């Protein structure tokens, strides 16, 4: 059997469940009309959810509005909540979004996302509001991509590529059906780490023991240290990119390491950030790991990335 | 223990801003 088993792992909002959509574009042959029309519904709440993510983050951070008008919008917003569960974005609501997400109020605490717990889709959706708002508007597949769905179980994926059959799996967070679950972890090929590099400056929430960054350097530190995994593929990726560019360039890498003498450079600074991780690996002789710089919402970059995977993998199953 | 430390870790998403399908 030419056949390999791919783990992700990874905190949640890490980039997990969006690798898997991203194998189904590159590797399957992407989403339907028909199933991209079913995600109309899941587009038109996840930009209602977002939004209200903001609006009642101002409140707990306290921001005004920029124009007082804008609060009726706010319980305009609450009213018609649910305005789209089964259609459409009635004209009203739209025109509730646009407004509230022009208002500079919103907006100094969208700058603030890493004061609480935006979504990273909010930003695509709500800038797209005027494309959505259509009632003739199908989903295109970036749309697709950039959907949250909640899941309840492991879910999983199957693909052809290269002569090999891929079956990879994102275990998720619920134990219920707990023998399956354990089985994701046996007999992997690859396990694929993600990590949020955006994450670095997220405030330390009264929730946690320590910051984001430190929690999933801990994870890795076990995954990659497990007596199980001794002849396993270490795969990380390094992922959020995009974001953490733009982030470093205001916020020093002092806020996740205050021991970083280093510059805020993304070169620099991504550099010292996989260093962290790599540096948990205990059996350096035994084990290297595979780091990849990521931004896993674009196709491009994920398919040359995967495509680099895989050629390790194949010259891998070569000492036969 | 490896196994809660997974599940409790990869559980903290956001669920109030994914919806169901
Ligand atoms: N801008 C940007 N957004 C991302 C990236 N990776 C994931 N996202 C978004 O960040 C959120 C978390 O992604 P998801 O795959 O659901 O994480 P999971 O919780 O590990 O399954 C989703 O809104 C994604 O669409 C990235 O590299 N750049």
């Amino acid at each position: 059997a030419r056949e390999v088993k791919l783990l992700l792992l990874g905190a949640g909002e890490s980039g997990k469940s969006t690798i898997v959509k991203q194998m189904k574009i590159i590797h399957e042959a992407g989403y339907s009309e028909e199933e991209c029309k079913q995600y109309k519904a899941v587009v038109y709440s996840n930009t209602i959810q977002s939004i209200i993510a903001i609006i009642r983050a101002m409140g707990r951070l306290k921001i005004d509005f920029g124009d007082s008008a804008r609060a009726d919008d706010a319980r305009q917003l609450f009213v018609l909540a649910g305005a789209a569960e089964e259609g459409f974005m009635t004209a009203e609501l739209a025109g509730v979004i646009k407004r509230l997400w022009k208002d500079s109020g919103v907006q100094a605490c969208f700058n603030r996302s890493r004061e609480y717990q935006l979504n990273d889709s909010a930003a695509y959706y709500l800038n797209d509001l005027d494309r959505i708002a259509q009632p003739n508007y199908i989903p295109t597949q970036q749309d697709v991509l950039r959907t949250r769905v909640k899941t309840t179980g492991i879910v999983e994926t199957h693909f052809t590529f290269k002569d090999l059959h891929f079956k990879m799996f994102d275990v998720g967070g619920q134990r219920s059906e707990r023998k399956k679950w354990i089985h994701c972890f046996e007999g992997v090929t690859a396990i694929i780490f993600c990590v949020a590099l955006s994450d670095y400056d997220l405030v330390l929430a009264e929730d946690e023991e320590m910051n984001r960054m430190h929690e999933s350097m801990k994870l890795f530190d076990s995954i990659c240290n497990n007596k199980w995994f001794t002849d396993t593929s270490i795969i990380l990726f390094l992922n959020k990119k995009d974001l953490f560019e733009e982030k470093i360039k205001k916020s020093p890498l002092t806020i996740c390491y205050p021991e970083y003498a280093g510059s805020n450079t993304y070169e620099e600074a991504a550099a010292y950030i996989q260093c962290q991780f790599e540096d948990l690996n205990k059996r350096k002789d035994t084990k290297e790991i595979y780091t990849h710089f990521t931004c896993a919402t674009d196709t491009k970059n994920v398919q040359f990335v995967f495509d680099a995977v895989t050629d390790v993998i194949i010259k891998n199953n070569l000492k036969d | 223990d490896f196994f809660s430390l997974i599940l409790r870790s990869q559980a903290k998403r956001m669920d109030e801003q994914r919806v169901l399908l």
